[PDB]
């Protein structure tokens, strides 16, 4: 089962950690405004 | 100052002298872990006084033992849970020499263990009427009592009290009794160590300590 | 000043003031000290911490009615403030000695308790029941020190005017009598009872243990601490007036004099180290 | 081939988040304050839920009671006694109407508030799970997701009782679960030092993390669900981006030596709440893992902590018995 | 990804001498007590040696001692458990475990049926 989940999930569309961090920058400082903290 | 705050207001308030009333119950009652190894025989104590709960009163004071043996050998994580328990209870197959060092290893790790370093620990030698009959460890060359089998009993309480006098000083103690197959006196024992158990915390409270 | 024998009372003004004085900016600090601890850096309210709170706010209490005691000693026997005032300062350090003494009664008792019943006390709750205990002492210790005010006046002498601590004359008969029930009831049975329970918690406890020791002699310290600083006071204060309610020589009642005036700052010592003992 | 996967995990890395967010103006020093401190329960708190309407929370203890307060009056709506003392987890449901809860016995005990002239009893028992309960979450009035310390987690029908799908594949204890805001997914952490994204319908794994180096104790999705965060017993909290299939930020500093209880975010995800061991809990920067406050004042452990609904406050409870209310 | 890789194992006579290495990965390797676990033909999961992050703090299991001396370098990721005084009763697999927690021994689960942090083991056959 170990060997066919890893090859399961070895086949995915990972984008460039750049674009998640840009997204992740992009949601907190949109929804920044409404957040009484 | 509504109609409907003051009725929420007097209803807490019922909650609350509810509440007061189960805090009076819940701090007259004791509650002890019962843990061991699967050939300790603890279920022999505990049908002899009596998720597993046992209820047992002795001198019109409650216990309440639990031994939980629903989950997994991977305790870690819910031993958390007995954390404010009065004392922690030990079974250990005395007369079973093969696993006795997986018995104190046990015993060490729940002595060290940051989560229960404050608890006191009651111990159990149970099936004594077969290490009696019965008679690994080199030590017992060497020992010297502070016929055999007294020193075979001996020995191993002062393995298990080594253990516990290495590390444990001064926040938690380690009671031994040298328990038996058909014993009808373990509630007595059970008693006079949690009582000396809450003295010691008594006596840490009053600042005598 | 109708009296036939002169005390010599030289020593006093040396002694008391400054012992005063210093008993009383010692209790204050140490008392402000530890109700500032229990009133914000402890979350820990049990009964003995009820008692002990109490115990400070009585030792406060009578450190801040000493300066007008060591104001009137330092000023050679003279009040010249009111005849009120005199009355309130008096009830105020009589009442806050007797709190002190009933208070360190209801730690012993609870400790007692907590020690040779560690179980079956636990049955009935008493830690809510402290501030119940400790409002009846202080309604008590009140109600009992009322008399103190009518009894306690001021009046002139001779270029100086007193602030009467025992009663004015042709009223002591009065005043003996109310002190003896008074001694009687605030000291003879709250002593008593402090050395049953210490004893019976010290003897129990040397029963088998460093720990079990360690508060055995903390008990002793305490005990002795108590006993040393109460009982002499309150044996020569009796005796003081009772031989001057009989008559006898004026040099036997110079020496009586003498010993309660030397035994006082003990008693003050007892509100000085209460709180170093107790909870340092 | 889990060295093909660190290949290509490597080879989708050119911007660290420390670098990519470098020149962002810092937050100020978070200076939070206790409004409310909920004194009603006899011994430690070991969980907490806030209600979905931002007023009502539940609570649970070790005296085994689940008390429900208003934490604008400070009042306790309810005080339901359990059958076992022994519980970790508490769930509020969406609707408001049902309160769940479990641990030790093994099962998520499903009790009904809006009865009709009576109290609150125990609505349903769902007994099919074999370790002890570590969390549940409610999906709606009839299905709830909850996980385990068999290394399992499983949905369930309130209805029927038994369980729908199973997640089977995992090692070690399930510490904890959190619900997508779709809830579509769920990701779990558990002891075997990883974390797994689930698929509610499917019931299949889609991807594993495996960056920490502990026991995981805590996990909190993101607002917009593309990443969570997970603390550990490695005294570090560490963010995982679905897409990316990587860790991003790890929130670790010098002196900290105790491990995460409780992870939770804001309502905009710049803060990242963590409750520890070492009595106190702290405000991380999600995203530039510098330290921003700290809320201190529990005095046992903290246990739980979570943030509204609304955002408007941060209730953390603690081994004190003591649950505060943050702003 | 916590990974222990162990080496050193083979078929040595009733006399001899053998080593076991522990190349850990994937953590730090200081902050952790670590310690041995041994197996056998038809019994359950034991548990020989002991040393804390410093190496200052060694237990042994009553019958290894004196025969099973331990070493571990920080600098090299590495813990030995060197074998010297061989018996027949020693064919085992054996796994270089570690403590679940950092700053803390308790190693409560180290030898469960179990384990996330335990390597796959070397057969060391007699
Ligand atoms: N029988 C007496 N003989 C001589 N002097 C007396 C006598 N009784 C009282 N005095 C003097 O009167 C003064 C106060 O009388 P009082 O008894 O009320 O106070 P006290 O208890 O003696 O001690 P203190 O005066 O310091 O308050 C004392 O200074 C004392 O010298």
């Amino acid at each position: 089962k170990l060997v066919e989940q890893l090859k399961m999930e070895a086949n995915i569309d990972r984008i460039k950690v750049s674009k998640a961090a840009a997204d992740l920058m992009a949601y907190c400082e949109a929804h920044a405004k409404e957040d009484p903290l | 100052l509504s109609a409907e705050d003051k009725a929420a207001v007097e209803r807490s308030k019922m909650i609350e002298k509810q509440l007061q009333k189960d805090k009076q119950v819940y701090r007259a009652t004791h509650r002890l872990l019962l843990l061991g190894a699967d050939n300790s025989g603890k279920s022999t104590i505990v049908k002899q006084m009596r998720i597993f709960e046992t209820k047992f009163q002795v001198d019109k004071v409650n216990f309440h033992m639990f031994d939980v043996g629903g989950q997994r050998d991977e305790r870690r994580k819910w031993i958390q849970c007995f954390n404010d328990v009065t004392a922690i209870i030990f079974v250990v197959d005395s007369s079973d020499y093969n696993r006795l060092q997986e018995a104190l290893n046990d015993f060490k790790s729940i002595w060290n263990n940051r989560w229960l370093r404050t608890i006191s620990v009651i111990l159990f030698l149970n099936k004594q009427d077969l290490l009696a009959e019965k008679v690994y460890f080199p030590e017992f060359a060497r020992y010297t009592t502070p016929p055999r089998v007294t020193r075979a009993k001996y020995f191993i309480r002062d393995e298990f009290l080594r253990i516990s006098t290495a590390s444990g000083d001064g926040r938690h103690y380690c009671y031994p009794h040298f328990t038996c197959a058909v014993d009808t006196e373990n509630a007595r024992r059970i008693f006079n160590d949690c009582k000396d158990i809450i003295l010691q915390m008594n006596l840490r409270e009053y600042n005598l300590v | 000043l109708g009296y036939r024998c002169r005390f010599n009372e030289d020593f006093k003004y040396v002694l008391l003031p400054v012992s005063y004085g210093v008993v009383c900016v010692l209790g204050l600090c140490l008392n402000a000290v530890a109700l500032y601890i229990f009133l914000c850096r402890l979350k820990t309210w049990n009964a003995s911490t009820t008692y002990m709170f109490h115990l400070a706010v009585s030792d406060a209490l009578y450190a801040a009615s000493l300066p007008l005691l060591v104001y009137y000693y330092a000023r050679g026997d003279h009040w010249p403030f009111s005849t009120v005032l005199c009355k309130l300062v008096r009830f105020l350090f009589y009442t806050n000695l007797y709190c002190s003494i009933l208070f360190l009664t209801c730690i012993s008792v609870h400790r007692c308790l907590g020690v040779l019943r560690p179980l079956r006390s636990l049955r009935w709750g008493r830690a809510r029941y402290a501030r119940r205990v400790a409002g009846a002492v202080w309604v008590l210790v009140l109600a009992c020190q009322a008399p103190v005010l009518y009894f306690v006046t001021t009046s002139a002498r001779g270029g100086r005017v007193t602030c009467h601590d025992t009663s004015a004359p042709e009223l002591f008969s009065r005043f003996v009598a109310y002190s003896s029930v008074m001694l009687g009831l605030l000291f003879a049975v709250p002593f008593a009872v402090i050395l049953v329970c210490y004893v019976l918690m010290a003897r129990r406890l040397l029963k088998p243990p460093r720990a079990k020791r360690k508060s055995v002699r903390t008990i002793a310290v305490v005990l002795a601490v108590f006993a040393l600083c109460f009982l002499p006071f309150h044996v020569t204060r009796t005796l003081y007036y009772s031989f001057r309610s009989l008559d006898l020589s004026c040099h036997t009642l110079n020496a009586i004099n003498m010993a309660y005036k030397v035994t006082r700052p003990l008693a003050s010592a007892n509100s000085c180290l209460n709180p170093v003992l107790y909870f340092l | 081939l889990k060295n093909q996967i660190r290949d290509a995990r490597k080879a989708c890395a050119d911007a660290t988040l420390s670098q990519i967010t470098n020149n962002i103006d810092p937050v100020g020093r978070i200076q939070m304050r206790t409004r409310r401190t909920l004194r009603g329960h006899l011994a430690k708190i070991y969980a907490m839920h806030w209600g979905t309407d931002s007023r009502l929370l539940v609570s649970a203890s070790q005296d085994g009671k689940l008390i429900i307060w208003d934490s604008y009056t400070t009042n306790k709506v309810h005080a339901i006694p359990l059958r076992s003392s022994w519980v970790m987890t508490c769930a509020y449901a969406p609707s408001g109407n049902y309160v769940a809860c479990g641990g030790l016995d093994n099962i998520c005990s499903i009790y009904n508030l809006k009865t009709r002239e009576g109290n609150v009893r125990v609505s349903r028992e769902l007994a099919g799970h074999t370790g002890y309960l570590s969390c549940c979450r409610f999906l709606d009035d009839n299905q709830i997701v909850t996980s385990s310390g068999d290394t399992t987690c499983a949905l369930w029908d309130i209805e029927t009782g038994q369980q729908t799908t199973t997640f089977t594949g995992h090692t070690g204890d399930v510490m904890s679960l959190s619900l997508a805001p779709d809830t579509r997914l769920f990701v779990s952490g558990a002891c075997d030092a990883s974390a797994k994204l689930w698929d509610v319908r499917e019931g299949m794994c889609r991807q594993t993390f495996t960056g920490h180096e502990s026991d995981i104790n805590a996990i909190c999705f993101f607002p917009n669900g593309n990443a969570f965060a997970t603390g550990s017993d490695d005294a570090t909290c560490r963010l995982f981006d679905l897409r990316a299939d990587q860790e991003l930020m790890t929130y670790s500093h010098d002196n900290i030596i105790c491990g995460i209880t409780s992870v939770s975010f804001s309502k905009s995800g710049r803060l990242l709440l963590a409750g520890y061991d070492d009595f106190n809990c702290n405000v991380w920067d999600a995203l530039k893992a510098d330290r921003a406050g700290v809320l201190a004042g529990h005095d046992n452990r903290v246990s739980c902590l979570g943030v509204t609904d609304d955002g408007m406050a941060v209730a953390t409870g603690s081994w004190d018995s003591f649950l505060k209310i943050w702003n | 990804q916590v990974q222990l890789q162990e080496s050193g194992g083979g078929l040595v006579q009733p006399g001899g001498s053998l080593r076991l290495s522990c190349a850990a990965s994937g953590f730090t390797f200081s902050n952790y007590k670590m310690n041995w676990v041994r197996q056998a033909p038809g019994k359950g999961l034991e548990w020989v040696s002991d040393i804390s992050q410093s190496g200052a703090s060694i237990s042994y299991t009553g019958s290894v001692k004196g025969r099973f001396t331990i070493s571990r370098d920080n600098a090299k990721n590495t813990l030995y458990l060197q074998m010297n005084s061989l018996k027949p009763e020693d064919t085992a697999v054996y796994y270089c475990a570690r403590c679940p927690a950092p700053f803390t021994p308790f190693c409560f689960d180290v030898t469960s049926t179990t384990y996330a942090y335990r390597g796959q083991g070397t057969q060391v056959t007699v």
